[PDB]
């Protein structure tokens, strides 16, 4: 499992 | 004279070879958890209130100069401390990020705020370290615990836990710091921005799946289930933060007596004239009729502003910076003639 590499909303 | 002529002139010259030379300098604010405590709002600190230890730094050095010229500043060793950058985001969140020249690193950002974790000297005196962090397979995560009895948000710290890590299991340590027993039935919530604190309903699976888009410095909000706060005014965490992004602290100044420094109201946005009005009157112990507010221009009183306005506190305070105090001034009118 991994993480988001930015966000977008 | 004659010598005292000399030092106006060598002032000159050194505080103008500084002028020139300023833009090859940034600033780095370094923001420490103590800093968190306390804070009552989204994310982990306040702008404006934070206290940093400021270092003005080439652009052009490189990190691991800042990182020595750093522990040797504030007292530690280097392999003792992590960098967590603070990152703006578009969604309106500023959070500890992840971590070449310092200000390509900085993303030409200037000043460039870093949220440093350290150690707690007192608990390193008795052996403790700086965990380590997987940078693929571990999370950074920020707990707050909201208490809807005082209505009030409590830092609990951060964690560090693998990706793959169950919310189940997280609950001992919340619980824990937040001084709950054990299987204490907890509600959680995941603070995602302003006016957005999405409840987590699966408690069953891993991190990466029960919040949405999950990086460092992700904040949870939990608290309670007590059933004497179903009473409360704000019965969850979700309400309270749609309370304060809703809020505003306005000044209030009375045109009639010059420079009063006036006094401080915390209102609502989406208030009317009548909810603007009373509220004020309550504070002076009068009514609301007999007040008459000003609108805002320039620094002074603007036009009156007529009982029958139709508008929101927000209309009235919309040509207001966001660094500016928000202030309105009013006047009292006679009861009887
Ligand atoms: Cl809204
Ligand atoms: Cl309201
Ligand atoms: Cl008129």
């Amino acid at each position: 499992p991994r993480k988001c590499a930015r966000k977008t909303r | 004279l004659v010598e005292r002529l000399q030092e106006e002139k060598r002032i000159e010259a050194q505080k103008r070879k500084e002028r020139q030379e300023a833009h090859l300098y940034m600033q780095v604010q370094i923001v420490a958890e103590d800093q968190f405590c306390g804070h009552q709002g989204n994310d982990m600190y306040d702008e404006e209130k934070v206290k940093y230890t400021v270092f003005k730094v080439l652009k052009n050095s490189s990190l691991a100069e800042f990182v020595q010229s750093l522990s040797q500043t504030m007292g530690f060793p280097q392999d003792q401390i992590r960098l967590w950058p603070m990152q703006a985001r578009s969604n309106g969140t500023k959070r500890p990020a992840m971590l070449k020249t310092m200000i390509e690193l900085s993303d030409n950002e200037n000043p460039w705020t870093i949220f440093l974790e350290t150690v707690d000297p007192e608990l390193a005196a008795s052996g403790a370290t700086l965990p380590k962090f997987d940078k693929d397979h571990d999370v950074m995560l920020f707990l707050k615990m909201y208490d809807p009895k005082t209505r009030s948000l409590n830092y609990c710290g951060h964690i560090y836990t693998p990706i793959s890590c169950k919310i189940r299991d997280l609950l001992p340590v919340m619980c824990d710091r937040a001084g709950f027993i054990q299987d204490t039935s907890l509600i959680l919530y995941e603070e995602v921005k302003p006016n957005l604190t999405e409840r987590i309903q699966d408690y069953d699976v891993s991190l990466d799946k029960a919040l949405d888009e999950l990086m460092d410095g992700d904040i949870i909000v939990f608290q309670k289930d007590d059933p004497e706060n179903d009473n409360s005014e704000l019965p969850t965490a979700k309400e309270y933060f749609r309370d304060l992004y809703h809020r505003v602290d306005v000044i209030f100044c009375d045109k009639t007596i010059p420079n009063d420094p006036g006094f401080v109201v915390t209102l609502s946005n989406r208030m009317n004239y009548f909810q603007v009005a009373k509220t004020v009157a309550q504070r002076l112990n009068t009514d609301p009729m007999l007040l008459q507010f000003f609108k805002s221009q320039r620094d002074g009183p603007g036009n009156p502003l007529r009982h029958n306005y139709e508008g929101t506190l927000r209309d009235l305070l919309q040509f207001f910076k966001p660094r500016q105090p928000k202030k309105l001034y009013y006047q009292q009118l006679k009861m009887k003639i």
